[PDB]
RNA sequence: GGUGAAAUUCUUGGAUUUAUUGAAGACUAACAACUGCGAAAGCAUUCGCCAAGGAUGUUUUCAUUAAUCAGGAACGAAAGUUAGGGGAUCGAAGACGAUCAGAUACCGUCGUAGUCUUAACCAUAAACUAUGCCGAUUAGGGAUCGGACGGCGUUUAUUUUUGA
């Protein structure tokens, strides 16, 4: 699983990518999201909600490897961060897959 | 020995020496041109390509990278040009 | 030495009186399982059965070694030795199964050679009857008939790939067996045979063998599976 | 001085090796340093195998063999006479001794 | 219960008999080890803290 | 400014004791009163609150580990192992 | 008294020789190991007890194995022959060849010679130090 | 039993020896070499996981980013020190048996710290190739370990190309 890396590096340069809970549930009611990623010590009740939403938009989910702090620094912020959602992909490869 | 001509060595001796150390260094390396059996299309590839190369059409491989130059799928012809 | 005893029967003591123990002895015939050729393999001592003290309890946990030699009446298995446990004891007669397998100590000193190299591995299995029971592997390398340099040594990542495959075989030819079944292949050296072809492409490896095998765990004792390769 | 150019040990191009017990006094030596001898001998002297031969039960017998790898600290080995002194110029030889093939 | 449990796992707070609720190893960091089993006449080897 | 060539957390103790006893309780005394990441939330707020009790300031769990820290390299040996054993052997 | 058996057909046994460089012991039981038959050292023989590992005194204590073995039935012998192996020597003493003539000269019969010293595929530390016996 | 020869010690309260079974700790024989790897000290049973390294191959990329270093810093055998676990085998100190004019020794029977492991100190060795590091040039030869290239055959496989 080091491909994710260097895939979710590239999307924040050239795409657009909302970071947070309440910002990644707002972009499902939409019904315009693409993909979204989940920490590993997540709440279990939060998980099991956004995968429900999910669920309910048939977009894909992907399960990160890593605590809520490492998905911070996977994306170049200083702070921790346990979902997010991928409105688009800029030159990227990840929804391929 | 003790007289010698350095200017001009033979061919020969040449061809036997390391690619850097000739009088002046020149490349043991070549591109090739690769007949698919599948298709009719011409491909340029190295001698010592590091990656696998795949065919415009019918998406088949041409060549396994190695340690040295690069071994050809059997059922393939190629020309040095 | 006589005349060293100091001490002699200790801090008080008195002759004994009664002597020549042999007298209450008896003599029993040993028998062989079915695969074997010959099944007289000698005979064993013990004392008469009496009140308080059962003869048989003293005849069942006895193992033999036997050569394969005699067993099979043929010169060529004159370096396997092989393990008689005892069962089951009819009228005069002790009935036995298979216990071990080794080889002698001289074979195995001449194999081993310098200027070669010597691959070994073991690999735990278990029968469909519930029997565990462990195998070891040997081999070594092979001259080549028109080879000039001194010395024929194997690469490290080579030696990792032949062992990888003797584990695979072994487990294979062990998956689906009985251990009357499996005994017949032993003898054979089919195990041997099998190995060396499958790793030929990796190296020849002369001297396939297979060293010693013993087992470790035994279900209930099943006394109609005992009688049926008996008595034949 | 140097008296030999190996320093009569044999170790050119590691640091450390473990060392082994002398098979006489039980005395530890490098195993590069110590004298290596391997030997192959009859199970009986050649004068009882007659005896073991027609004693046997199984027509004609071979009588096995016995092989034993002893290894000597310096010390211990010219005292044994395994080995002995030599001249300054036939120090630098290595060749095994050429033994006798006729036995006069 | 102690049976359903392979050899060399630690445990805590042991029952001497069944049903007795807990008399042997339960002090601050301290465990039993089970060593062996015998399946026939049910009964498991353990070792203590005191050895 | 840094007040303390040697002696650390333990110079309340001033001249008592032995300096032998100080350095051992010292060893002690500093791994008890920092502070921990949280294993569930990830922020760094976890302290010791009885003997063996740690919680967390912010998510409110509350885990039972060592005396004077949060866990010990014994108990931390088990679950690998418990772990290795009870998958392979079962599955 | 003896195993009941035609007259062709003879009963083996089995010879433990432990033939160390201080001593040696001749011992016969039966085809496992569980019963003794005989059993008599080297030391019994000799009195003055640096001649315990002596061959001659070998021979005089394989011959009376012999005398002894006879009347019980058993005809013929099986050979193990040990050294003191383990941190030992690993060489068989003086007296280890002298017993096996002397019991193939008695009468008795012989198959199936082997060696049974122990060897350790990596030893505990040896007795002696790191300098050895220095006399 | 042990020795050049003996003694101390153990033994019909069955020693030593024989076969089967169990527990504990240490160590990895033979293969093993004028052979491999690491900055040195050092490193040898199997397999899984984790990060690192040299050489070779290259019609990839950067463009002087380099050499050696006073003070300063990381690692540093064995013995020794501080706390727990472990403690089979060997064995400083110590107690006896012989030897000797004497024997607080060499030889023999016992045996504590130590020998092993976890967390911290110590910074010395004939730490040796008694030979500092980078670069250029100077003579003949045959072996060997790792990578590449060329070639006539033999061997062999669901076999070719590869491997020996
Ligand atoms: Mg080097
Ligand atoms: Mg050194
Ligand atoms: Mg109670
Ligand atoms: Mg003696
Ligand atoms: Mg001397
Ligand atoms: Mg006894
Ligand atoms: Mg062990
Ligand atoms: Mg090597
Ligand atoms: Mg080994
Ligand atoms: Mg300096
Ligand atoms: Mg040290
Ligand atoms: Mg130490
Ligand atoms: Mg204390
Ligand atoms: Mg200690
Ligand atoms: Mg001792
Ligand atoms: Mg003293
Ligand atoms: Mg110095
Ligand atoms: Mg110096
Ligand atoms: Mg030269
Ligand atoms: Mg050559
Ligand atoms: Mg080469
Ligand atoms: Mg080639
Ligand atoms: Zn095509
Ligand atoms: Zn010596
Ligand atoms: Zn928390």
């Amino acid at each position: 699983a080091q491909s994710i890396g260097a895939k979710l590096a590239l999307v924040i340069k050239s795409g657009k990518v909302v970071l947070g809970y309440r910002s990644t549930l707002k972009a499902l009611r939409s019904g315009k999201a693409k993909l979204i990623l989940i920490a590993a010590n997540t709440p279990p009740l939060r998980k099991s909600e956004l995968e429900y939403y999910s669920m309910m938009s048939k977009t894909p989910v992907h399960h990160y490897s890593g605590t809520n702090i490492e998905l911070g620094t996977a994306c170049g912020k200083l702070f921790r961060c346990s979902t997010m959602a991928i409105l688009d992909a800029g030159d990227s490869d990840i929804l391929a897959d | 020995v003790l007289a010698v001509d350095l200017l001009n060595p033979s061919p020969a001796s040449e061809a036997r020496k390391h690619k850097l150390k000739t009088l002046v260094p020149a490349p043991r390396s070549f591109f090739m041109d690769v007949k698919c059996p599948g298709c009719f299309t011409i491909t340029t590839v190295f001698s010592h390509a590091q990656t696998v190369v795949i065919c415009q059409g019918c998406t088949n491989v041409l060549c396994q990278p190695t340690g040295g130059k690069a071994r050809l799928t059997e059922g393939c012809s190629f020309r040095r040009k | 030495v006589g005349k060293n005893k100091r001490l002699s029967k200790g801090k008080k003591g008195l002759k004994k009186k009664v002597q020549d123990p042999f007298t209450r002895k008896d003599w029993y015939n040993i028998k062989a399982p079915a695969p074997f050729a010959v099944r007289d393999v000698g005979k064993t001592l013990v004392n008469r059965t009496t009140g308080l003290k059962n003869a048989n309890d003293a005849l069942k946990g006895r193992i033999f070694e036997v050569c394969l030699a005699d067993l099979q009446k043929d010169e060529d298995h004159a370096f396997r030795k092989i393990k008689l446990r005892v069962d089951e004891v009819q009228g005069k007669n002790c009935l036995t199964n298979f216990h071990g397998l080794d080889f002698t100590t001289d074979k195995l000193r001449s194999l081993v050679r310098k200027w070669q190299t010597l691959i070994e591995a073991n690999v735990t299995v278990t029968t469909t009857d519930h029997y565990l029971l462990r195998l070891f592997a040997i081999a070594f390398t092979k001259r080549r008939p028109n080879q000039i340099k001194k010395t024929t040594y194997a690469q490290s990542s080579q030696i990792r790939a032949i062992r990888r495959k003797m584990v695979e075989i072994i487990q294979r030819e062990a998956a689906s067996c009985t251990l009357h079944q499996l005994v017949s292949k032993l003898i054979p050296e089919v195990i041997g045979r099998e190995i060396e072809k499958a790793t030929q492409g990796i190296y020849p490896l002369q001297n396939v063998h297979i060293r010693k095998v013993k087992l470790l765990k035994q279900p209930k004792f099943d006394l109609g599976a005992l009688m049926a390769l008996h008595g034949e | 001085v140097k008296k030999r150019k190996n320093n009569g040990r044999n170790k050119k191009g590691r640091g450390h090796v473990k060392p082994i017990r002398c098979s006489n006094c039980a005395r530890c030596t490098p195993k590069d340093k110590a004298i290596k001898r391997f030997t192959i001998r009859n199970m009986v002297e050649s004068a009882a195998i007659r005896d073991i031969s027609d004693a046997s039960v199984f027509a004609e017998y071979t009588v096995p063999k016995m092989y034993l790898k002893l290894q000597y600290c310096v010390s211990c080995a010219i005292h044994g006479k395994i080995v002995r002194v030599r001249s300054r110029e036939g120090r630098r030889n290595r060749a095994p001794p050429p033994r006798v093939r006729y036995n006069k | 219960p102690l049976s359903s449990v392979p050899e060399g796992t630690v445990v805590s707070n042991v029952e001497e008999k069944p049903g007795d609720r807990g008399a042997l190893g339960r002090t601050s960091g301290n465990y039993v080890t089970v060593v062996g089993h015998n399946p026939d006449e049910g009964k498991t080897r353990i070792k203590l803290p005191s050895g | 400014s840094k007040r303390t060539k040697k002696v650390g957390i333990s110079g309340k103790y001033g001249t008592r004791y032995g300096a032998s006893l100080r350095k051992l309780v010292k060893k002690q005394e500093v791994t008890q009163h920092a502070r921990y990441t949280c294993t569930f939330c990830g922020k760094n707020s976890v302290r010791r609150t009885a003997v063996g009790i740690w919680s967390c300031k912010s998510c409110k769990k509350t885990m039972a580990g060592g005396a004077y820290t949060v866990s010990t390299p014994a108990a931390a040996a088990m679950r690998s192992t418990l772990r290795r054993l009870r998958e392979i052997t079962e599955a | 008294l003896g195993p009941q058996v035609r007259e062709g057909e003879l009963v083996f046994g089995v010879a433990r020789i432990f033939a160390s460089f201080n001593d040696t012991f001749v011992h016969v039981t039966d085809l496992s190991g569980r019963e003794t038959i005989c059993r008599v050292t080297g030391g019994m023989k000799v009195k003055a007890d640096r001649d315990e590992s002596s061959p001659y005194a070998a021979m005089l204590a394989a011959q009376d194995v012999a005398a002894r073995c006879k009347e019980l039935g058993i005809t013929a012998l099986h050979i193990k022959i040990r050294a003191t192996g383990g941190n030992g020597t690993k060489t068989p003493g003086p007296g280890a060849q002298s017993a096996l003539r002397a019991l193939a000269r008695s009468g008795m019969k012989i198959g199936r010679i082997e060696d049974v010293t122990p060897t350790p595929s990596d030893s505990t530390r040896r007795k002696g130090g790191r300098r050895g016996r220095r006399l």
